[PDB]
Parts: C-alpha cells; structure tokens; sequence
RNA sequence: GUGAAGCCAGAGGAAACUCUGGUGGAGGCUCGCAGCGGUUCUGACGUGCAAAUCGAUCGUCAAAUCUGAGCAUGGGGGCGAA
RNA sequence: UGGGGAAAGGUUCCAUGUGAACAGCGGUUGGACAUGGGUUAGUCGAUCCUAAGCCAUAGGGAAGUUCCGUUUCAAAGGGGCACUCGUGCCCCGUGUGGCGAAAGGGAAGCCGGUUAAUAUUCCGGCACCUGGAUGUGGGUUUUGCGCGGCAACGCAACUGAACGCGGAGACGACGGCGGGGGCCCCGGGCAGAGUUCUCUUUUCUUCUUAACGGUCUAUCACCCUGGAAACAGUUUGUCUGGAGAUAGGGUUUAAUGGCCGGAAGAGCCCGACACUUCUGUCGGGUCCGGUGCGCUCUCGACGUCCCUUGAAAAUCCGCGGGAGGGAAUAAUUCUCACGCCAGGUCGUACUCAUAACCGCAGCAGGUCCCCAAGGUGAACAGCCUCUGGUUGAUAGAACAAUGUAGAUAAGGGAAGUCGGCAAAAUAGAUCCGUAACUUCGGGAAAAGGAUUGGCUCUAAGGGUUGGGCACGUUGCGGCGUGCGGUUAACAACCAACUUAGAACUGGUACGGACAGGGGGAAUCUGACUGUCUAAUUAAAACAUAGCAUU
C-alpha cells in the first residue's frame, strides 16, 4: 500500500509545467497521472473584477465552447461588470445634457448684442 | 503589558548599528507605516504602496506623495503660494 | 526599479488618426488616477499641466524642463527637485532660471515644463543601516558595489601602489591635462580640506 | 460513453446507419438487465430493472442487427 | 479578553447576570 | 473568431453557389 | 529557543497620563539535522585509495545562503569584497 | 546498497557456446571472447514563439584579411475580384530579415493484456484535437436577423466587413488558518496462513475502480426588500457598515465531492476436477464504520517586507460600429445534434555510478533532479524492523616485539610541557534562583540548587440530537400559522490526546542504550553578520553602514 511513483515523461524537474496528481488503478496499483495548468477568470475591463457567468479555461479553448456560453445578453457582454455599464449610462446622458444648456446660455446672453 | 520602554517599533534590530542610527530610523518607520484618512472618500483606509504611491484600500484611488509621509511641507507651501500666484492676480 | 520619482501614465488622442496614444511622465507631487491635465500655451497655472515658460509668471516652480524646445525634457528630473523662474527678456525670448545645483542659465522662452515638484519627498533621510540595503539598491542599477580602496592594491594594480605602510606617498591632487592611468584622486581641486564658511561662488 | 433514458429515443438510436452491434448484459445479483448499442462516436447504454419489458424490446428492434448476450469470463 | 478559563466559568458568569437584571 | 475560420465559411458559399448554378 | 510593532480586557489618577494579564509573530537573532566550508590533532597515509584523499573534533545553516543550463569578457589583455 | 530520469558513453541490452589473453588469489561464472537477435506514436519530445545574445540588408571606415552599423540621412509592403483562357482591374500602407530553450510559453490518450529482450508506441476496449469537404434533424424569418427574469443573469442554436477598445498567455519571498486527493492509525465481518506445555473471541495478508461524459452541490463576489446609538456583525490574528450594516430571499467563478454511464464482462483472493503434451473446465467472494496541532501534493481567503515592487512573443476570445446579404414557399456565411476524409519527418535498447560518465584503471575522489513505510522520540537526530536489494571486495593457521584504531587504572591532581596539546569532566525535560556593566534592546541556558522507574487510582479540559399549547393541509404525519416560555440547565449517545494530585513497591535505582552546553575575574585588538591566498598562513588583513573632500 505505501508504494512509491515515478515520472511517466523525460522531464525530470518541478516546473510550473510538471504537473501530476496521484490515482489508483482499476488494476490495484498506484500510479501518476500529468494534468494541465488552471484555467483564469476574465476580467472586467474598467474596475478589474471577475466577471460573473462565464468559465475559467485556458486561451485556446475558447474556441471551441459555443458563443452564448462565453457573454451574457447586455451592452458591453463580455469585459465590463455591470455596475461599470450603468455608469456610462448615466455619465453620458448627464454630460450631453450639460452640453446643450452651455450652448444655449453662451449664444443666448452672451451674443444677444 | 508596555513591554518595551524607549525603542518602540525599532526593537527588531537588536543591539546593533548604533544607539544614534536606530533613534533616526524609527523616525521615518513609524510615519511610513500608519493610516491615514482618504481625501476622497473619507475613510481611514491609505497605506503606502511604493516609495512614492499611497493608496486607498475602499474607493481604489492611488495618489502621488512623499517617500515616508503621504504630503511634504515643501509641496504644501508651493500649493498655497501657486494658489495665491494665480488667484490674487487673475481674480 | 533603479529610480526614485514614480512615474504616470497618461493617454490622449490624436487629432489627425481615429486611435489613442500613451505617454510616460514623470510624476508631481499631488496627482492622482483620473485626473484631468492640460497641455499647451493656453493651459491653466495647475498642479500638472505643461506648458511653455513664456505663459508663466516669474517665481513659479516647474520640473522636466527642456534646454530647447522639442527636445522633451532634460532638467530637474530627479525626486524631489524643481527648477525656479526667475526674469523674462520678451523683446528677443529668453527666459532666466535657477537650476538645483544653485548655478544660473538662460532658455529660449518656448521651451516647456510641468507645473509642481517631483514627487519622491525626503528619501535620502534614512540611513541604510545595513550592508544589504546598498546592495539591493546597486544591483539594479550598474556593477559598482562594492568597492576596494586604491591604497590597499599593489603597485601593478593602482597608482596608490604598495609600501612597508598604506598611505599615498605624493600629492593626491592631479591635473586636468593628465593622461588616462594617472587620473586617480581629486580631480583639478581648486582647493581641499573642510569647509568652514560659506561658499561665494553660487 | 452516455446513457439513454426512455425507451424510444433508443429504439430510434438503433435505427441508425452506423449502428455496427448491440449486445445484452444481465446481472442477476441486483436484477438488471442493460442493453448497449455500438455506434460511431459513442456507446449508448440503456439501463431496465423488470424482465417482462426486455424481451419486448428485443424483439422491437430491427432485424438486421447483431445481438450477442455476453458470457461470464469472456476470453482473451 | 482573558476573562473565562472555560466553558462552564462562562455559563455560571451568564446566569448571575440574569439574576442581578431580574431584579 | 480568427480570420482563417470566416474565410472558411465564405469559401463554403463560393463552392455552394456555382455547384447550385451548375444544378440549375 | 527568544518574543518587536499592531490589537482585546481589567485596574489607578482631577487631568496629562500610568500599571497588570492576554493576543500577535518581527529580526543580514539564536541551538541544531541535510547541503556548503575547512580550525586543531602540527592524527592516518606520505614509492598513498588519492599528483591534496581518510578519521575524529570544528564554522555557517532562511539570507551578502547553495546550485543546473544558455550567454558575455581573450594575454601587457580579462577578471579581482585585493 | 530501492524504483525512475537529465548531461556523458555507444551496444555495454537478450539467448546459445568457448582453448589462450583480461577480471593484481581461483574461475565451469563475466560489462571479457565467438555466433545470432532486439528500439513500432496525429495524442510523449523535437519541430512553433520569443529572452540574454549572434548574424544578413541601407550606409560609413580600412592597403587588406575585414571593422562598425540592426532602423538608420533607404523609392524597403499586402489584400481582394473576374479571367473565354495567366495577360486585366480595385483597395490599404508609419516600419522594414533570420538564428537562438529536449528545465521558460504551448492543441489533443486512458485502463487491461502481451516478449528471451519494446511499449502512454504492439493487441483488445473505450476517447480526444486540428485541418478539409459536406448532408439530414432541429432553430429563425409571412411586417426580415430568438425568447425569458424587477435584477444579478439564464436557455441546444439565435447575421455582422473596414477600423478601434479590452481580457487571457503573464509571473516575488515568507507566516498562521480552512477545504480536497493519497499515505499512516483504530473497530467489525467473510476467506487463507502462523503459534498453541500454559495464555491469547488471538497475530499477519487481500477486500480495487482510469481517461472521457451526465446530473446535484461546494468559500469570494454580485443582486432585490429595508433603514441601524442602549451601535451592531465578526477572525487564532480588528476589520466591515447611511458611498447602506444585521436579517430575509436570490444569481454566479471554482471538483482531485455524492450518484450514474465507462464497469465487472476487468483485476485480485479462495475451492473442486481435468491435463504426458496439445490443453484446460467449473463453482464461491470481492463488504461496513471511526479518528487527527499526523506526513505529502493541491486549492482558497487573509497578513508581513522593500531607497529591492519581482520577463517577452507567438496564439485564442469578447465587445463598440453597422458594410454587405437574405422568405412567403421557400430562404437561411444558424459558434446546436449526428454523420464523411486525413494527419508526413527524426529520437525511443541499456547504465546513470564503491565496475557502463571524468580522473592514464573495474581508482575509498568528483558529477543536476522526482517518489519516500512501522517503533522510540520535539524531530528527515541516533538505534531496531517491513517491502525491495545485497551476502561483492585474495584466503588458511598462530597470538612475539614495535605499531594504527578502541579502552580502563590505587594515592596525588598540571609537579609534565614553549604552551592543559590530547583526553576527562558538563549536557534532555519540569520547578526554584540569577551579579557587575549597558547604546535599555541585552548580559542570560549568567552563576547555583531540587525532581525523573513500575503498578493501582482520583480530578480537569469537548461534540451531536430533543424540548408546551390552539386551528388547517399532507401518507407517528412534515408543515402554513396564532401564540406561550427561557427548563433555578436536564436526558441519551459519541471521542482522542494533554495537564495536575495520592497510595503502594525495589540491593536509592529510574533523560538507566542512543542522544546530549564546562564555568568565572581581566588585558590587547577588529564595531557587528559577510569575504580571500584550489594544494603549508582564515587573521588584527579585505568589505561594510556612517563621515568628509573633488
Ligand atoms: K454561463
Ligand atoms: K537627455
Ligand atoms: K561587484
Ligand atoms: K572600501
Ligand atoms: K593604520
Ligand atoms: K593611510
Ligand atoms: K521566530
Ligand atoms: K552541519
Ligand atoms: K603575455
Ligand atoms: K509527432
Ligand atoms: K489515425
Ligand atoms: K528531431
Ligand atoms: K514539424
Ligand atoms: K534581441
Ligand atoms: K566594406
Ligand atoms: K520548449
Ligand atoms: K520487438
Ligand atoms: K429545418
Ligand atoms: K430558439
Ligand atoms: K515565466
Ligand atoms: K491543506
Ligand atoms: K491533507
Ligand atoms: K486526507
Ligand atoms: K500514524
Ligand atoms: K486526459
Ligand atoms: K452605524
Ligand atoms: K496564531
Ligand atoms: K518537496
Ligand atoms: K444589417
Ligand atoms: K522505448
Ligand atoms: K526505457
Ligand atoms: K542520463
Ligand atoms: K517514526
Ligand atoms: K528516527
Ligand atoms: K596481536
Ligand atoms: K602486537
Ligand atoms: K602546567
Ligand atoms: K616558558
Ligand atoms: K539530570
Ligand atoms: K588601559
Ligand atoms: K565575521
Ligand atoms: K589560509
Ligand atoms: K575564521
Ligand atoms: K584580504
Ligand atoms: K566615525
Ligand atoms: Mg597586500
Ligand atoms: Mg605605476
Ligand atoms: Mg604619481
Ligand atoms: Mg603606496
Ligand atoms: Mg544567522
Ligand atoms: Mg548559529
Ligand atoms: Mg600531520
Ligand atoms: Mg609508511
Ligand atoms: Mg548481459
Ligand atoms: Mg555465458
Ligand atoms: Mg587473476
Ligand atoms: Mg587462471
Ligand atoms: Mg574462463
Ligand atoms: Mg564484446
Ligand atoms: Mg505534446
Ligand atoms: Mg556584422
Ligand atoms: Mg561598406
Ligand atoms: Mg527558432
Ligand atoms: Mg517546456
Ligand atoms: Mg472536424
Ligand atoms: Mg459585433
Ligand atoms: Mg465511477
Ligand atoms: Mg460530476
Ligand atoms: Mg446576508
Ligand atoms: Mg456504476
Ligand atoms: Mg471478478
Ligand atoms: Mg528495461
Ligand atoms: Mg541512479
Ligand atoms: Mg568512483
Ligand atoms: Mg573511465
Ligand atoms: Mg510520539
Ligand atoms: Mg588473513
Ligand atoms: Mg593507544
Ligand atoms: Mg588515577
Ligand atoms: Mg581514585
Ligand atoms: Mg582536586
Ligand atoms: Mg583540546
Ligand atoms: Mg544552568
Ligand atoms: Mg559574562
Ligand atoms: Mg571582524
Ligand atoms: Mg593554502
Ligand atoms: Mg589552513
Ligand atoms: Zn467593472
Ligand atoms: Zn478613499
């Protein structure tokens, strides 16, 4: 039972690509098993939080999975939170409104003569 | 429970370096390493980040500063005389 | 790393091409993330904004000055440091400022510079206290540390040489016009010893 | 490998161009009696706790496939 | 604070307590 | 998605297209 | 092994402030195994196992610690905490 | 002194046979000698990318072999459409080479069996990736490019050119804490084995489940209601909240978690018959719980440190915009399901060291990594054992001097000697006690004392589950409630260790082996930690922070 493993590759050094993990066999034998790297949660593109409803794969994955799996239905999908959407709602409309009523007042009382 | 009497912070140095030299650099430990109140948001979340950048933990701001304290008398004086400067003469 | 004084980073957008550029300054004390700041002859007198010599009034401080203007910046660069406006000349555009050594100079009136100080503060007020410090601090900059004295060399090695005792054995004052191998001291000393009152020249 | 639920999707699984085989399983010890199908891709196992249900399944499917019925201790 | 040694120093602290506020 | 995969549908509706035509 | 800042509770005083018990886990700190090194026996051997090795006793051991591969510097030249 | 690799070697690997020579004794044996045999990949590597760096092109030096220069003082490119048939048309333009990693970045394979010698490569079963063609089912559209949720977002699909924005690749050291896999440990059961004068419901062994998928869940975080001081929530470690807490209800990143397919048909353990060989055949079994400051790998949320802040490129995805195109009987450049075809080239045996590498050699030297059992014990300390592996270093007889290595001596205790050189003495853990001096941090384990075995008992430190009425529904109901109340804290069950006290007992012994600091009063000198004469000198010599000068 307390049997030892050996590597099943030529890579004999404990790099951050030499990944293994411990199973046991239907066969009753202790054995190791080489496994890939973690997968990384996208990122919201203003603030930096993880963005919520989609996985956490590596780069070249993503080709593969189908499209509704990797966005959610709203403005800016994927790359921005939500809570940062909201903002360049209100921030717009505010500063375009803003921009009509110094227009106005500037021709108005100012070139009135 | 005070379990030091005079070297404070500057008791991780032991017996070393000199009685004179551990007094000038608990001086500058003890103003670097302290909290102080955004000027933003209001809370008492602002540590330093590099020698140079202090940073506010709640509302994500990072601000350019001293290497030791957040603001320097030299750059608090040039505000006020380029407040004046500006202000007094232009309005 | 290698360097005081933080720097920022600032993006603007170009007026002929539909895309954004990146810039790298260097950082005064009192500017944040988010922030607004201008550029240009019609800018405002604001912690920040860079704009030519010409558009200031005598006594304000800047930083990153440039010696011609296009020439992006070359002095007062350095944590903590600033240069002073001092005279005008508007008839044929020259400007007179002070420089952080003390000397004096004269700049075409076209030239730019940022508004404020460096930022950086105080750094050189705590001692390093540990042979390790300097080393960290050295060993991203150049290979110069540590350092042997001459004295305690050979002969072969360095002009400080050998003897029965360590000691130099002639002046250690060396002319300007000298060749290379023989500039080992102090270096066209217009005199030596301690300073005891105040120095004239300025 | 992927299971089938109910009983029509497999019926209709087995009437497939590159259905190759099928074969019978049953295990007496807990009473179940397992129909797989051989197919392309994957292998569909279809899962039956009664006994009166499996010989009207067999003689559902069509007739132009191979059925066995595995034997214990099936040689090398 | 270091003020009960365990479980039951807790337990009689709680019941004076409450005796102390019936009144 | 990459280039070399949009080109591949496009190349698609080509071929699709003449093949009809010569259908017709 | 020792136990620095920060934090909790109680007690003393008119205040400014002071005392006690915990919590915490800093330091080119310390005992010591592996690695790295080489103080003494002026030990073994000294046509040696060995053109520098062997034994016991020793120095350092969480950082100015130890180490592989790739690359650079070429002889009045390089490199040198000398 | 076990099981596998990187550099280096190159047949040393396997079988059969053998006179001499080699294996510093022998030899029927051999890494020796002779004759034959042995290395199988779309998934493991190389091949692709860039790093420090090296070299072409434009140009400038040098009598010249050649030196510099890498984006420059250069007219330096790539994308589409038909072709009658290549010839012809039309857009964009700031920029424009290669080599360089078998430990950095990176598309894709697991289990069982098989040989004298290969296997994640062969056989059987069961999968996956990239590229290329393509048809059925389903989806959308009768007014043209989908519906649902207040919301966080969900669903098998669900147009999208130029140009632009963003994300992933993509990163330090150390500290305690929590979840998961493997190993260790304890109790029960079925099989087999060992011991049995006496004892022992006893001691030991097997009781397994892969990649790839489906389904139900799992910290952080985010959303809706509402409005907090008698301030509350809360970590081992004081953070969080009118910039919206507690509380109630939801959404979502993350399986090495539970169940199912794969899958018992496999593998393993027993028993009974056949069988010269060829050959085998048939019955049973392959379960159920617990524990932890345990060891090892992995994930998560926190914290400390810096005059130190800890790579680049290839490659893949989303979004802003709206160019072009399309049905009313058919149309559909639908990232949905299933289906068709292909994946070239080189390496792969064996050793990795008291005999396969380098030291003239079969040399006590040197040479980069992965896995890591039981007992004692703080422990990867020393000492004993299991799996696995060795029993190989020329031998036989005798016990003189002088040696090398290991040791003990009466009385005195450094009188020996240049000199306490060598040896001896001390040593773990618990409880007392601790000076001068001092940069107030230390000196300090200062100095100096006491205890420690065995057996029979006593006490303390925890977890889970239950709480009384009155209505209505539900195959003792479980609840929708209206309440009442704080058992003067009770009952049942479960589980390791750590600490303190007492009696008895012995040739007064008990850290019983191993392991394991001698101490004090002063002078000279360098502040400290660090560094050097490989092979006679480790120091007061060098470096260092601080100070001053140019
Ligand atoms: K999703
Ligand atoms: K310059
Ligand atoms: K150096
Ligand atoms: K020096
Ligand atoms: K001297
Ligand atoms: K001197
Ligand atoms: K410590
Ligand atoms: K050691
Ligand atoms: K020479
Ligand atoms: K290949
Ligand atoms: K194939
Ligand atoms: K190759
Ligand atoms: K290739
Ligand atoms: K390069
Ligand atoms: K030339
Ligand atoms: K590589
Ligand atoms: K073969
Ligand atoms: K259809
Ligand atoms: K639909
Ligand atoms: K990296
Ligand atoms: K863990
Ligand atoms: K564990
Ligand atoms: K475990
Ligand atoms: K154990
Ligand atoms: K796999
Ligand atoms: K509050
Ligand atoms: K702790
Ligand atoms: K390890
Ligand atoms: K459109
Ligand atoms: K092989
Ligand atoms: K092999
Ligand atoms: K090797
Ligand atoms: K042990
Ligand atoms: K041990
Ligand atoms: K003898
Ligand atoms: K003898
Ligand atoms: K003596
Ligand atoms: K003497
Ligand atoms: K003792
Ligand atoms: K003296
Ligand atoms: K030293
Ligand atoms: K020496
Ligand atoms: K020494
Ligand atoms: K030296
Ligand atoms: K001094
Ligand atoms: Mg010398
Ligand atoms: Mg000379
Ligand atoms: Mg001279
Ligand atoms: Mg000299
Ligand atoms: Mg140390
Ligand atoms: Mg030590
Ligand atoms: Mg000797
Ligand atoms: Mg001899
Ligand atoms: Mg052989
Ligand atoms: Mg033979
Ligand atoms: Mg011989
Ligand atoms: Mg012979
Ligand atoms: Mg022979
Ligand atoms: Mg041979
Ligand atoms: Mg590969
Ligand atoms: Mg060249
Ligand atoms: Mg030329
Ligand atoms: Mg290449
Ligand atoms: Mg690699
Ligand atoms: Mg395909
Ligand atoms: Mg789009
Ligand atoms: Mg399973
Ligand atoms: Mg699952
Ligand atoms: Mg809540
Ligand atoms: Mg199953
Ligand atoms: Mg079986
Ligand atoms: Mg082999
Ligand atoms: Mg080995
Ligand atoms: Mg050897
Ligand atoms: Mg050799
Ligand atoms: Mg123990
Ligand atoms: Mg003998
Ligand atoms: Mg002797
Ligand atoms: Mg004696
Ligand atoms: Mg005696
Ligand atoms: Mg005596
Ligand atoms: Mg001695
Ligand atoms: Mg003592
Ligand atoms: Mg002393
Ligand atoms: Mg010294
Ligand atoms: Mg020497
Ligand atoms: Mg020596
Ligand atoms: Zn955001
Ligand atoms: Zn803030």
């Amino acid at each position: 039972a307390p049997t030892r493993v050996t590597y099943r590759r030529r890579n004999p050094y404990n790099t951050t690509s030499n990944r293994t993990r411990v199973i046991k066999t239907p066969g009753g034998q202790l054995r190791v098993l080489h496994i890939k790297k973690r997968g990384t949660a996208p990122k919201c593109g203003d603030c930096g939080i993880k963005l919520p409803g989609i996985p956490a794969l590596r780069p070249r994955e993503y080709a593969t999975i189908s499209k509704p799996k990797k966005t959610v239905q709203r403005a800016y999908g994927g790359s921005r939170c939500g809570n940062c959407v909201r903002d360049r709602i209100i921030r717009a409309f505010l500063i375009e409104e803003q921009k009509i009523v110094k227009k106005v007042l500037k021709e108005q009382s100012q070139a009135e003569k | 429970s005070k379990r030091t009497k005079k070297v404070g912070i500057s008791g991780k140095y032991g017996t070393r370096y000199g009685a004179s030299l551990r007094k000038l650099v608990k001086k500058q430990e003890v103003t670097q390493h302290a909290r102080y109140t955004c000027t933003f948001c209001g809370k008492n979340s602002v540590r330093r980040t590099a020698v140079g950048i202090w940073s506010c933990k709640s509302c994500k701001k990072t601000m350019a500063g001293g290497a030791y304290t957040v603001s320097t008398p030299a750059a608090a004086a040039m505000r006020s005389t380029l407040r004046r400067l500006r202000e007094i003469t232009e309005a | 790393p290698g360097r005081g004084a933080p720097l920022a980073r600032v993006v603007f957008r170009s007026p002929y091409k539909y895309k954004q550029i990146t810039e790298t300054f260097i950082a005064n004390e009192g500017m944040y993330t988010g922030q607004f700041i201008y550029a240009g002859k019609n800018a405002a007198l604001t912690v920040g904004n860079i704009l030519p010599l010409s558009s200031v009034p005598e006594g304000t401080v800047v930083s990153n000055v440039e010696e011609k203007p296009g020439d992006r910046g070359a002095l007062g660069r350095t944590s903590g440091n600033y240069v002073t406006v001092v005279g005008h000349n508007p008839d044929e555009g020259k400007t007179r400022i002070k420089l952080p050594s003390g000397a004096k100079k004269v700049v075409p009136s076209s030239s730019r510079g940022m508004i404020g100080i460096v930022a950086g503060g105080g750094r050189t007020d705590k001692p390093l206290l540990k042979a390790s410090r300097a080393k960290h601090k050295f060993a991203v900059k150049r290979n110069r540390w540590p350092k042997t004295r001459g004295v305690a060399m050979n002969p072969v090695d360095h002009p400080h040489g050998g003897g029965n005792h360590q000691h130099i054995g002639k002046a250690s004052t060396i002319s300007r016009y000298a060749a290379q191998g023989q500039k080992a001291g102090l270096i066209a000393a217009r005199r030596t010893g301690l300073l005891r009152g105040t120095q004239k020249t300025k | 490998p992927q299971e089938v639920s109910d009983i029509k999707k497999f019926i209709e699984i087995c009437r497939r161009k590159d259905a190759s085989s099928a074969r019978i399983k049953k295990n007496p010890k807990t009473q179940q009696i397992k129909f797989k199908v051989r197919c392309q891709r994957f292998l569909y196992t279809l899962v039956l706790k009664d006994s009166d249900k499996a010989e009207k399944l067999k003689q559902s499917l069509p007739p132009n496939l191979q059925i066995k019925d595995v034997p214990k201790r099936n040689k090398r | 604070g270091n003020t009960f040694k365990h479980k039951r120093a807790l337990v009689e602290h709680i019941h004076r307590a409450k005796a102390e506020k019936a009144r | 998605m990459r280039a070399k995969w949009r080109k591949k549908r496009t190349r698609r509706l080509k071929r699709k297209r003449r093949k009809v035509r010569a259908r017709s």
